[PDB]
């Protein structure tokens, strides 16, 4: 949480969404907290990803 | 159950892989694919929360984070006019994992951008000599290129001693050092 961390441009012009890094943080999952579990397009969005031996991690 | 009230990010981002060879015989094209795209914060964190940690990958292995109408190869046209900031990590001693994922929410939040846009997307690479991340722009302004050179040096969190190199696609020596 160094000062980067909360520099996001003000007042931009041709863009509609900006978030500083601990504005996105705050949007992470949460500890003991169901609501990213129990969302179903995230849940489907999870299921959509490659399984494990994809990323070929074997290789080293 | 009942879905979140989503955050939309300002563009749609899609996550490629670019995989390791495990034969003599595949070309880089049998080696990238677009794996997901998404364009809300929600979505990204549920991404990075399950793909594996850059810590994970093997040599010789990209994560590229790119807007949903670029592809990561030089020759898109978005691309080929412009260039990248690389940075590579001489030691394993960083925390990789956090440099990346700092870059990745400087970049789907908009925050090191110009505000009319030069960035297309960003690169993780996993190489034996070190690894990198690439922060691709569309053009070589220079006055704007700087800036966010700059941004990306604080979003990364390197001193003076640390060095950011600018590398026109059109190669091999860079032509702006940070
Ligand atoms: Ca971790």
């Amino acid at each position: 949480t160094d000062p980067i961390t909360n520099y996001k441009p003000m007042d931009l012009q041709y863009k509609t969404y900006a978030y500083s890094m601990n504005e996105l943080y705050h949007l992470k999952p949460s500890l003991a907290s169901a609501s990213y579990e129990e969302d179903p397009l995230i849940s489907e969005l999870v299921r959509s990803l490659p399984k494990r031996k994809f990323w070929r991690l074997r290789m080293g | 159950g009942p879905h979140m009230v989503k955050h939309p990010l300002n563009t749609a981002w899609t996550l490629w892989y670019t995989k390791p060879a495990v034969d003599k015989s595949e070309s880089w094209s049998d080696l990238l694919r677009p794996v997901t795209s998404f364009q809300t914060v929600e979505e990204f964190w549920a991404i990075i929360q399950n793909i594996p940690e850059p810590h994970e990958l093997p040599l010789k292995s990209d994560y590229h984070v790119f807007r949903n109408d670029v592809r990561p190869e030089w020759e898109d046209e978005a691309n080929a006019k412009g260039g990248k900031w690389s940075f590579q990590l001489r030691g394993k001693g960083a925390d990789i994992d956090e440099l990346w994922l700092r870059t990745l929410l400087a970049v789907i939040g908009e925050t090191i951008d110009e505000d009319d846009s030069q960035i297309n997307g960003v690169v993780l690479s996993i190489r034996k000599g070190g690894n990198k991340f690439a922060l691709w722009t569309a053009s070589e302004d220079k006055e704007p290129l700087l800036r966010i050179g700059g941004k990306f040096k604080q979003v990364l969190a390197l001193t003076d001693d640390g060095h950011l190199e600018f590398f026109p696609h059109s190669s091999p020596q860079p032509s702006i050092t940070l």
